[PDB]
């Protein structure tokens, strides 16, 4: 019974998030997004352990739920004849990194050192539970502006990770491999750190490189804004044309322009607060 | 001066 155990509020975001509402838990009068999903929409389809046929963004928010607080957690699913829905945890005060980057124009490096360090411990939690986003980009990312923690959001568009090769693809067309706009084709790991490389790049020059499919496999990246070598040098393997080519999640985060990152809580108390 | 925008799924 959804309608006895939340008070559902007004629409959030004015559909920007989809078809989200605010909503209390009557439990413990704990804040939650209730999202919607119309059956007729869902592209794939997962099993639960009960056999129960899901969403399969139910699937993947199911196996990532475990806490860390880098995801956005599952709190609980409906199914409705129509539609499923799902009972998400509320975080506030946030905003959303794509709003925050427009209100506050190129991050200071430190600040995105912060940002990029969080979404990557992030990524890694999914991909360690089996779990591909395969839609990473500002507007899938909440800032918690007291705490200075990151969220991920929206798995709608992901995948059960692999190793074999992926042919098809839900997410964001700019964030996206050259490897899938020339072939199709891609493999989920140096898929992901394109799209990071695409993020970073974002975050320092307060706008994502590539509009067209020509920018995105033609392998120049221009610098618009002041970045520092290292964080350029970064971004440009990151960008590599060639996905073997990519540094893996554990070379990202050993290069010279990841260390001395901040702690979420100072990250709030000197660039949030 | 150069127009930022948001891209859908
Ligand atoms: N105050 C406030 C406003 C907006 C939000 C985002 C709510 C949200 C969370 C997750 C998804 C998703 O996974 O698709 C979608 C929406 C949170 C708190």
């Amino acid at each position: 019974p959804l309608e006895s155990q939340y008070q559902v509020g007004p629409l959030l975001g004015s559909g920007g998030f989809g078809s989200v509402y605010s909503g209390i838990r009557v439990s413990d009068n704990l804040p939650v997004a209730i999202k919607h999903v119309e059956k007729d929409r869902i592209s794939d389809w997962g099993e639960l352990p009960n056999g129960t046929r899901v969403p399969m963004e139910v699937v993947l928010l199911k196996k990532v739920s475990s806490g860390f607080s880098g995801v956005i957690r599952l709190l609980d699913w409906f199914e409705r004849p129509d539609s499923f829905v799902l009972i998400l945890e509320r975080p506030e005060p946030v905003q959303d990194l794509f709003d925050f980057i427009t209100e506050r124009g190129a991050l200071q490096e430190e600040l995105a050192r912060s940002f990029f360090w969080q979404v990557l411990e992030a990524v890694r939690h999914c991909h360690n539970c089996g779990v591909l986003h395969r839609d990473i980009k500002d507007e899938n990312i909440l800032i918690d502006l007291n705490r200075g923690e990151l969220k991920l959001i929206d798995f709608g568009s992901g995948a059960l990770l692999k190793d074999t090769v992926y042919t098809d693809f839900d997410g964001t067309r700019v964030y996206s491999p050259p490897e899938w706009i020339r072939y199709h084709r891609y493999h989920g790991r140096s898929a992901a750190v394109w799209s990071l490389g695409i993020l970073l790049y974002d975050m320092v020059c307060g706008d994502i490189p590539f509009e067209h499919d020509e920018e995105i496999i033609g392998g120049q990246v221009f610098f618009r804004q002041r970045v520092s070598s290292e964080c350029q040098h970064l971004i440009r393997w990151c960008l590599a044309l060639r996905p073997s080519d990519r540094p893996t999640f554990e070379e990202i985060q050993n290069h010279p322009w990841m260390q001395d990152v901040l702690l979420p809580q100072e990250t709030a108390e000197i660039h949030l607060h | 001066a150069r127009k930022r925008r948001r891209h859908p799924s």
